[PDB]
């Protein structure tokens, strides 16, 4: 119904930004820089997470049961795994960059070359795309659940080692990495700040960037574990739960360029 | 004593000012009153060089209309070639604060200066194929401003000792000095026929010199502000001169005056460099608002905006057959205009 | 302190005395010259995709 | 031609006044921002006060604060400086400078040697 | 056409050979951070021609430092070249009035429009005649400053055991006098940083080291929005 509508009307903005944005990130001349390499990374996966992904969510919207192949559900659900896996597990490596640049100024430069930008860059993404598109393929823990929908859904159904484990890893680390991170550089913020009046904005800043992230992303962990202990979760929330891990890309391109002077000057 | 002098002083000014008065009827305006305009001219980015560090002081053209040569303060000299973009030599600099750029017009020398009091001298046709030294020059007290090459053995050089030299690289030593100014001299032109040149100062006065005796002819005031930029119209008989007034001007040799001034409201930062186009009817002119500007010379009206830099405008160039103009920035790029 | 003067004055005299001719005169010369050479710019007057070396 | 003439001077007995004037042409006065400098005899330049554009922000040196006093005329071109309750210190010669530029906030030599838009000066003695 | 072939080959390759040497020069040249000294025992602070030149490093970070030589004393047109330098160490002794010109020096150093992104660290030289001359009842500083006769000494002052509190006094006053004009114009671009020193010392380069290390940071901190 208009509910598609809805959620096309999403798609469509998806696609538009990260295109528009990557190539302004691509195209002016002063936005090379190597803290700037990562983060089109991030942006490509939101495409690749758009468009890859969500149109069969869309189509499972829209009609009841799954209208292509039987033998494509495995390969799409590796790629909302990998898609999604990849998405978070840049935001870590980002903040990472961040840390080294603020909290030691004077000897980044000697110490982060772009070979090693590209190491990082290509050891996450084969981080995500194995431990995404190997279990899944040779379906190793694809057990416990009672039965397959016989309508046909495609679904994913996982036992408790693999969601115990594999969401364990891939959300519960970068996380740590995530708040400590951005701890250190509160801090660091608050001690300028208290240092130049004797001779506030990064609260609201940090505060947004964090919200949007854990808001969106928090909820489906928390509910994927009680749906591995138990089934009590009613089919049917769990859409309109996942649709919010879908449209963290949808949100990215709005935050992040919107807090950096350099991108808004370009960008104007 | 002083007062003496003085008083004979204000009496040859008064003579003069008199003299100049008295041979000025009518203005330039109320003759090019009737004469057609030159109507909107546009000219497109159709070209960009990249590869600076840092910010570009000074460049310059070559005889062929081919090849310029860029010096820039990370301490490097670069070579280009306008047609296929790419890059034949790049010297690099023993020290990193340049400020002025030449090539010889018989195409086998380069010209370097800067905050170092030397001038030096690259040559480009070695017989083991290493661009080096050839020769250093070092009789100034003050930094290099401009120089300029006048064969493959003589050379013009102006520093901020309120001095101008000439030299003879061939032996290494000052045959004539030129000492007039009262504040940094800042740039020089030579003319057509190699005789005579112009120079522009830090005291908002232009003064003519001759090359073989030494002395100078004309002294001209019309400023309020520093001279930045000089050029000949391409006659011989004429010069505009910037200032940072907002203003520029017209000078002619004959009548000991000034012309035509060319100012407009909105105009409120300084000028960086002028130049002429090949018929004497565009004046272009660099400015620190991030903007070139195309005047009409016989009438002093905007013809044109040329807007594409994103900092203050150095350097400014007219190829000598009337091609193209090349500008550079503070932004470490030269753009090709045409 | 005082030879400035003295160069000063002499200077001003060597150039006093020189020879003017009307404004008006050198303007028609100016006016002359860049109505003869207005055939030879290529910013005036555009040239097509052949003359430019720069397409 | 961008000549500064100035005028009033002389002997003045001490604890005494006197003004002095200083009468500019050849630039648009009202675009420039003034200032006064002393010479003295086996010393060096060194500053007294100044004038913005406007008239607004007006400063001064700290050994003659609240002693002498400065103004600005524009209809007239004309800039004065009142002189009040003098000391043999303050004998030396005075001079009418203005910054190299234009619609500017700052401007660095007007206390050096061989600078251009500086007038000749007036004599005043205290004794 | 050969030959147009083999003229565009050798083009090409000398660009190629150019360019990797190019971005060498580049990797190096990003990683030296350059300082403008200007101002006064220069001599002792640089042991602790147009330009002298020094280099050095500290904790494997390396630095340039100019100084001008053979020059006039007319600043008007060469100091637009020290742009995007990192640092300007201005150098001023504490004791016609030099203090005063050195007021008005920094007053136009500060508010010129071509310098409103550099950042200035203060030395305030010549403590021992700061402190020595004053117990003698030279009135240096009452005289040619008259705000100075009601000067209250601040909250946080920090001296060094045995400092007498008049010259204490005499020292935060000139430091405020110089800290008065910096805060005033300067809206979060650049910022000014004092350092009392002595003639016989060794931490002036740390002093250096840290001042930068904070002038980065807070640039850092600046573009993200975060300060
Ligand atoms: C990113 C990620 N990590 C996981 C760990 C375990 C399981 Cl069962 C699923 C996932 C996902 C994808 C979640 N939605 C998009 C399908």
């Amino acid at each position: 119904g208009w509910v598609a509508a809805a959620l096309c009307v999403v798609i469509a903005l998806t696609a538009a930004a990260n295109s528009l944005l990557i190539a302004l990130i691509c195209t002016q001349p002063a936005l090379r820089n190597t803290s700037n390499f990562f983060l089109v990374s991030l942006f490509t996966s939101d495409l690749m997470v758009g468009l890859v992904v969500m149109p069969p969510a869309m189509l499972n919207a829209l009609y009841g049961r799954w209208v292509l192949a039987r033998g494509l559900c495995l390969l799409w659900t590796a790629f909302d795994v990998m898609c999604c896996s990849a998405s978070i597990l840049n935001l870590c490596l980002i903040s990472l960059d961040r840390y080294l640049l603020i909290l030691s100024p004077l000897r980044y430069k000697l110490r982060m070359t772009p070979l090693r930008a590209l190491a990082l860059v290509l050891g996450a993404w084969s981080l995500a795309a194995l431990a995404s598109f190997l279990p899944l393929l040779l379906g190793w823990h694809e057990l416990g659940h009672a039965r397959p929908p016989v309508p046909g859904q495609c679904r994913l159904l996982a036992s408790l080692p693999f969601v115990l484990v594999a969401s364990g890893l891939t959300f519960f680390l970068p996380s740590g990495a995530i708040c400590f991170t951005y701890c250190r550089i509160l801090l660091a913020a608050r001690k300028q700040a208290v240092q130049v009046a004797s001779l506030l904005k990064a609260s609201l800043t940090l505060g947004i960037l964090l919200g949007m992230f854990f808001v969106t992303w928090l909820p489906f962990f928390v509910a994927n574990i009680v749906q591995a202990v138990c089934d009590c979760i009613s089919p049917g929330l769990f859409d309109v739960l996942t649709w919010l891990g879908y449209c963290n890309s949808t949100m990215n391109p709005i935050i992040y360029p919107l807090f950096m002077r350099d991108f808004k000057r370009a960008l104007g | 004593e002083l007062d003496q002098l003085r008083q004979e002083a204000e009496q040859l000014k008064n003579q003069i000012r008199d003299a100049r008065k008295a041979c000025a009827d009518a203005t330039l305006s109320q003759i090019t009153n009737n004469i057609d305009p030159v109507g909107r001219i546009q000219m497109r980015t159709r070209r960009t060089l990249r590869g600076h560090l840092a910010k570009i002081y000074a460049m310059h053209w070559g005889t062929d209309s081919r090849l310029l040569v860029s010096a820039s303060q990370d301490g490097k000299l670069i070579i280009w070639d306008s047609y296929t973009t790419n890059k034949v030599h790049a010297i690099p600099l023993r020290s990193s604060w340049v400020m002025t750029c030449a090539y010889a017009p018989s195409g086998n020398y380069v010209a370097c200066g800067g905050l170092d009091n030397i001038c030096s001298i690259y040559n480009l046709k070695t017989r083991e194929g290493n661009v080096r030294v050839s020769r250093e020059l070092a009789g100034h007290t003050g930094y290099l401003s401009c120089c300029r090459f006048l064969d493959d053995n003589q050379i013009v050089t102006s520093s901020g000792d309120t001095t101008c030299a000439l030299w003879d690289i061939e032996t290494g030593q000052q045959t004539t000095t030129f000492t007039g100014h009262t504040g940094d001299v800042m740039s020089l032109s030579l003319a057509p026929d190699t005789r005579l040149f112009v120079s522009g100062a830090c005291d908002a006065s232009a003064k003519l010199w001759d090359v073989r005796e030494g002395m100078c002819r004309q002294t001209f005031t019309g400023h309020e502000s520093d001279i930045n930029a000089i050029c000949f119209f391409p006659n011989g008989n004429a010069f505009a001169t910037g200032s940072d007034d907002a203003t520029c001007r017209l000078f002619d040799l004959r009548a000991d005056q000034e012309l035509m001034t060319y100012s407009h409201d909105n105009i409120i930062c300084g000028i960086t460099s002028v130049s002429f186009s090949k018929s004497g009817r565009l004046l272009l002119a660099g400015y620190d608002d991030f903007n070139c500007n195309v005047w009409d010379a016989l009438k002093a009206d905007r013809a044109g905006v040329l807007a594409g830099h994103d900092n203050r405008v150095s350097c400014l160039g007219v190829t000598d057959d009337g091609m193209a103009v090349a500008t550079g920035s503070w932004d470490s790029f030269l753009k090709i205009w045409n | 302190s005082i030879a400035q003067a003295r160069k000063l004055v002499e200077q001003l005299k060597m150039e006093a005395n020189i020879d003017r001719i009307k404004v008006s005169k050198a303007a028609a010369d100016l006016m002359a010259y860049c109505e003869a050479h207005a055939k030879e710019d290529p910013l005036l007057t555009p040239v097509p995709a052949s003359e430019n070396p720069f397409r | 031609q961008v000549q500064l003439q100035e005028s009033g001077g002389g002997l003045v007995q001490p604890g005494g006044s006197l003004r002095l004037s200083c009468a500019a042409s050849g630039f648009t006065f009202s675009n420039y921002k003034m200032n006064w400098v002393r010479q003295a005899p086996g010393k060096g330049l060194e500053w007294v006060s100044d004038i913005s554009q406007s008239g607004a922000s007006i400063s001064y040196t700290g050994s003659v604060k609240g002693r002498f006093t400065i103004s600005r005329d524009n209809a007239k071109n004309t800039l004065y400086l009142q002189m009040n309750s003098l000391k043999p210190e303050d004998t030396a010669v005075y001079y009418c400078a203005r910054c190299p530029a234009p619609f500017t906030r700052d401007c660095f030599d007007v206390t050096s040697t061989t600078y251009a838009y500086r007038g000749q000066g007036t004599q005043v003695t205290v004794s | 056409t050969e030959d147009q072939r083999n003229e565009e080959k050798a083009q090409r390759e000398a660009n190629k050979k150019i360019e990797k040497q190019l971005q060498k020069d580049k990797q190096v040249y990003r990683a030296t951070h350059r300082l403008l000294l200007l101002g006064s025992g220069k001599n002792t602070i640089v042991k602790q021609s147009g330009i002298f030149e020094t280099k050095f490093q500290v904790d494997k970070v390396n630095f340039h430092m100019f100084d001008v030589g053979a020059q006039r004393d007319e600043r008007r047109k060469w100091i637009q070249c020290f742009n995007d330098v990192t640092a300007i160490i201005f150098v001023v002794a504490s004791s016609t009035n030099r203090l005063q010109a050195a007021l008005k020096l920094f007053d136009s150093i500060w508010n010129n429009k071509w310098l409103r992104d550099t950042s200035v660290i203060l030395f305030l030289n010549k403590q021992d005649l700061l402190a020595e001359k004053v117990l003698a009842g030279k009135s240096k500083i009452e005289d040619y400053f008259p705000e100075f006769a009601r000067y209250t000494t601040p909250e946080d002052a920090t001296p060094e055991p045995g400092e007498d509190p008049r010259v204490t006094r005499a020292k935060y006053f000139i430091r405020d006098e110089f800290l008065r004009i910096s805060t005033a114009s300067g809206d979060g671009r650049h910022y000014c940083y004092p350092h009392f020193t002595c003639a016989v010392d060794t931490e002036n380069i740390r002093r250096v080291f840290n001042d930068c290390r904070d002038i980065i940071q807070r640039m850092h901190l600046r573009q993200y929005e975060l300060l």
